[PDB]
RNA sequence: CCCAUAGUAGGCCUAAAAGCAGCCACCAAUUAAGAAAGCGUUCAAGCUCAACACCCACUACCUAAAAAAUCCCAAACAUAUA
């Protein structure tokens, strides 16, 4: 990889860009004819928001996302991975990819409202005060619609609004 | 009043003698090949020549100007 | 370098005299004395007239049935005549002047006592009929913009189309029809009276093929 | 900064349009006009001619004199005063290619053509284009053609210009 | 995806190749330099200051400059052409006044070039410029 | 390159860029010379000069900048990219 | 074909070898052939 | 802020942002252009 | 994401109308920039866009949602095989 290190010594700031170690691909990917890493490793429709081992290979050291021109993902898999990583961030997963901040974590907010498959940003969704009639109820989005094509073993489709 | 009026008395031979025009045999020959009346067209022009691409680009600019009247 | 392509030339298109839209009168010169019934079938189903381009290359295509009246005519004519270029574009009507008489009874009237007096006139329009056509030495984008402007204000669904656009829509409809993957078709079931479905369907559904519902047209219905 | 304008050689009065722009620039205008006029006193005609003016922080100005206008030179070689109203459909006069060669050889030493590596061919092409825009007409050889062409054209153009002037007359009457 | 249908070469790049080959064959030496993002008026000011001694300048796209460098004998010129680059086509090789008129602007780098098929760096160019007069060099032996 | 034009490059008094054109890792500092020799970034103040030191045996891109307060900011950019060192230099000049 | 790698002379360590070959051919003899050099090189000069 | 069902930038300095589950058009040059989705 | 030199303040008309008040023409230099597409200007000027040079992630599945009066309204739940 690459990094920038700044050394202040005697009113002189040395700015250096150094190259560090980098992990390569595994020796024998199963489908070398594929285009995306997901297609190459046959992971298409085979990963969820729980697969942090797969998600964290596409994300910045501070919980951010990496661009497609670097990762190599297709447009569809990029959106799938980005939404999955948002849900993983909101689910309390990825503890070491927290946003960087000098001292702002000391005023701890509301305690651990445990949650998962969180689609929207928790601080921007209004309560459902009226719920509508039986034939049109205001449902609650659970999960992401961009994972509707994942492999299903339950013989019943995944429920996205419940 | 003020408006530029310097109108030399152009007679049948005024501008043939007011300035020292040299005989036709003394000017170089490359002067008498210019396209005078109409400008030349794409089909007349060779896709290899640079003026071909200049004219094609002028047509492209005209098309862009025509189209870009309602697009913000 | 960016590769360049020749501009589409216009040396075989001649604009006619009087290029702006003709004034449309609200009522016929000879008013109709006899009052006719509301034969609602003149806006039902597909249009059989004015479905193809005649002289222009752009148009407003109706995607649903409805009645055009003088307010609509004035709106479209004024917007077109104030938004087009007389020297390079010409616009031609494709719907007649309002001729169908709509009668209404006096306000606060009980039911009965004959029909009402003729109040105004309308032009029936079916889905798939071109309403205004446009031609000249211009591309499609400017006319598409200021014609979708007009089409959004029509009493029915409408779009701004061109020759190539309309041909593309028709070819895509045929392609969808042939590559449809389920084996159960409205046409097949309706024509074979499968499940006795004609007790729910209409005699017009044998020809509408499920694509038309009242004065509404579904272009994704196959 | 720079100032782009055209002013007559022997006539530059401390007023509009150079007045307000130079006043907003912040430099004396009488000194500039007197200096310019005394520079161009060496011209025996009083030829309008463009001027590039450059200013520096210490409130003094350096001015570069160029060549006169191709519009002026072409209308002078044509012998007409005003440009044609209907360019392309109406002819403003007749000139020969020797005149445009002379104009090019006398103009190419200005700041807009001697600053580049332009042959006289591209310069005369530019002059021919500006002539077409002006509406004047250029053909190949005019030894015996020009004399008869001038003979007929002076009369027909005087008649047509009188027609245009009376056109302006009834237009000004019908208000 | 199946192999792309390759395009055919256009007249622009074809004649660009022709003229670049012509000026690489007929000329004596070439001086490449960096295309400073400098104003147009001053840019033509230098352009005229260089042409006043009868030496020309040109600018060409890299996407057509590179293949000539790769497939010709001038391969070693390629790795210098990674940015905003221009070339000075100059017959009757004269370097003294070029260096003198480039020294006024210290941000114009002469990244190098060839001198009768002899490619030298910037300091190479300066020490080649410092070479004695050609009649003296000829008469030395 | 409008970032420096808006940030007012006027604190600086001298900048110099050293590189070898015949080396593969000089593009960043070369295009930094390009963006720092721009008309606006240089016309924001006419009391500072830009220097293009050209050598062949150095084999290393480097940048050395000195401004009014006497501080010497050196960034030997051969792995460090143009935009990164650009925003670093801009941040340094706006801090001081 | 190809061209020489062409290094710099601010740190001079290498020089073209065609010069070495020609000098090894010409510069190991007495005045007998130096007279040939002097008489002959000036036929065109 | 003005409520709109369709939002469009009225100048080059208008920018669309997605905040509090809504689409806003924010302009710093002309605060006149501030629009909020409804 | 850059980049805006020129015949030229193209002529006519206009007090002035310079690409941008209205029309006719729309050539033409440099490797590149339209007798000018948006503004903007009293006229100018200062801004873009169209143009070389510079690399080039996509440069976009089109749009297609709203509030009334006593008190929301089953509880819930995305992943063990038709
Ligand atoms: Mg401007
Ligand atoms: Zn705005």
């Amino acid at each position: 990889f690459r990094e920038v290190v700044e050394t202040q010594e005697g009113k002189t700031t040395i700015i250096e860009g150094r190259i560090t170690a980098t992990p390569k691909e595994s020796p024998n990917p199963p489908n070398p004819s594929g285009q995306c890493p997901i297609c190459r490793w046959n992971l298409k429709h085979k990963y969820n928001y729980d697969d942090v081992l797969l998600l964290s290979q596409f994300i910045r050291p501070h919980g951010g996302m990496l661009p497609r021109k670097i990762t190599g993902l297709c447009q569809e898999e990029h959106r799938k991975i980005e939404e999955c990583v948002k849900m993983a961030h909101r689910a309390g997963l990825l503890p070491n990819h927290r946003p960087r901040l000098p001292e702002g974590v000391v005023p701890k907010s509301k305690p651990q409202l445990n949650r998962y498959l969180t689609r929207w940003a928790p601080g921007s969704v209004k309560p459902i005060y009226k719920k509508g009639p039986r034939w049109n109820r205001v449902r609650m989005p659970v999960g992401s619609p961009l994972l509707r094509d994942n492999v299903c073993y339950s013989r019943t489709p995944w429920k996205l609004y419940h | 009043v003020q408006l530029t009026t310097y109108a030399m008395g152009v007679n049948i031979y005024k501008e043939g003698q007011d300035v020292p025009l040299k005989p036709d045999a003394e000017y170089p020959e490359w002067l008498f090949e210019m396209n005078l009346g109409p400008p030349k067209t794409l089909e007349e022009l060779d896709p290899e020549s640079r003026e071909y691409w200049r004219r094609l680009r002028k047509q492209n600019i005209w098309r862009h100007n025509r189209l870009s009247k309602n697009k913000r | 370098v960016k590769t360049l392509l020749p501009v589409p030339s216009f040396e075989d298109v001649s604009i006619p005299e009087k290029p702006k839209l003709r004034f449309i009168e609200r009522a016929p010169l000879v008013p109709k004395v006899r009052r006719e019934p509301k034969n609602l079938s003149d806006i039902r189903g597909p249009s059989t007239e004015a479905t193809e381009f005649t002289e222009g290359n752009f148009a407003i295509l109706a995607l649903g049935g409805g009645y055009l009246h003088w307010g609509h005519f004035e709106m479209m004519r004024l917007t077109i005549n104030r938004s087009m270029d007389p020297k390079n574009m010409f616009a031609i009507w494709r719907v007649p002047a309002p001729f169908k008489p709509i009668t209404r009874k006096s306000v606060g009237h009980r039911m009965g006592g004959g029909k009402g007096a003729i109040d105004h006139y309308v032009t029936p329009v079916k889905a798939g009929r071109l309403v205004v056509e446009m031609g000249g030495r211009c591309e499609f984008e400017e006319v598409q913009g200021f014609l979708d402007q007009v089409a959004h204000k029509l009493p029915f669904a409408a779009k701004a189309v061109s020759r190539g656009t309309l041909e593309k829509m028709r070819k895509d409809q045929e392609e969808r029809e042939r590559n449809n993957q389920n084996p159960w078709t409205f046409e097949r079931i309706a024509t074979a009276n499968m499940l006795g479905i004609r007790k729910v369907l209409s005699p017009y559904d044998l020809t509408h093929k499920g694509k038309y519902w009242g004065k509404f047209y579904m272009p994704k219905r196959v | 900064g720079v100032i782009r304008a055209i002013v007559r050689a022997g006539l530059a009065m401390p007023g509009p349009p150079l007045g307000p722009v130079l006043g907003q620039r912040g430099v004396s205008i009488n000194q500039f006009c007197k200096e310019f006029n005394e520079r161009t006193k060496d011209i025996k005609e009083g030829i309008p001619l463009p001027t590039k003016i450059l200013v520096k922080p210490d409130r003094t100005f350096e001015i570069k004199i160029g060549q006169p206008t191709v519009s002026y030179f072409l209308k002078a070689a044509a012998g007409i005063e005003k440009g044609a109203r209907q360019t392309g459909k109406e002819v403003a006069g007749l000139v020969t290619l020797k005149h445009v060669y002379e104009i090019a050889r006398i103009k190419a030493q200005d700041e807009a053509f001697a600053l580049q590596d332009v042959p006289l061919s591209s310069v005369v092409r530019s002059i021919i284009g500006s002539a077409r825009s002006l509406g004047i007409r250029v053909v190949k050889d005019l030894s015996s053609e020009e004399l008869a062409a001038f003979q007929k054209e002076r009369a027909i153009f005087l008649a047509a210009q009188k027609e245009a002037d009376l056109a302006a007359q009834e237009e000004a009457a019908k208000k | 995806s199946p192999p792309s249908p390759p395009q055919e070469e256009i007249g622009l790049i074809r004649l660009l190749r022709r003229e670049i080959a012509a000026v690489f064959q007929d000329n004596r030496m070439i001086a490449v330099c960096q295309n400073v993002a400098l104003s147009a008026e001053d840019k033509l000011l230098m352009r005229h200051q260089l042409r006043k001694h009868k030496i020309l300048m040109k600018v060409f796209p890299n996407q057509v400059l590179k293949p000539f460098l790769e497939d010709s004998k001038y391969q070693n010129l390629l790795p210098l052409f990674v940015g905003h680059n221009m070339l000075l086509v100059s017959e009757e090789p004269k370097v003294k006044e070029m260096v003198r008129i480039l020294r006024t602007v210290p941000f114009l780098p002469l990244l190098g070039g060839c001198i009768d098929d002899t490619i030298l760096s910037r300091q190479g160019f300066i020490n080649y410029s410092k070479l004695p007069s050609l009649p003296l060099v000829q008469g030395e032996l | 390159a409008a970032a420096l034009a808006r940030l007012g490059l006027r604190p600086v008094k001298q900048v110099r860029v050293q590189f070898c054109p015949f080396e593969k890792n000089v593009e960043s500092t070369r295009t930094f010379l390009q963006t720092v020799s721009s008309e606006k970034v240089r016309s924001t103040n006419l009391n500072c000069s830009v220097i293009a030191d050209v050598r062949h045996d150095g084999s290393e891109p480097c940048v050395d900048v000195l401004f009014g307060d006497g501080h010497r900011l050196i960034m030997r950019g051969a792995h460090l990219t143009a935009l990164e060192m650009l925003t670093a230099f801009a941040s340094h000049i706006r801090a001081r | 074909e190809a061209l020489a790698g062409a290094p710099l002379d601010n740190a001079p360590k290498e020089y073209p070898p065609k010069i070495q070959q020609l000098v090894q051919d010409i510069a190991s003899l007495t005045l007998l052939e130096i007279s040939d050099l002097n008489e002959l090189l000036k036929k065109t000069l | 802020f003005k409520n709109k069902t369709v939002l469009k930038k009225r100048c080059k300095d208008c920018y669309l942002v997605k905040r509090r589950g809504r689409w806003y058009v924010y302009c710093k040059t002309h605060p006149r252009h501030k629009q909020r989705q409804m």
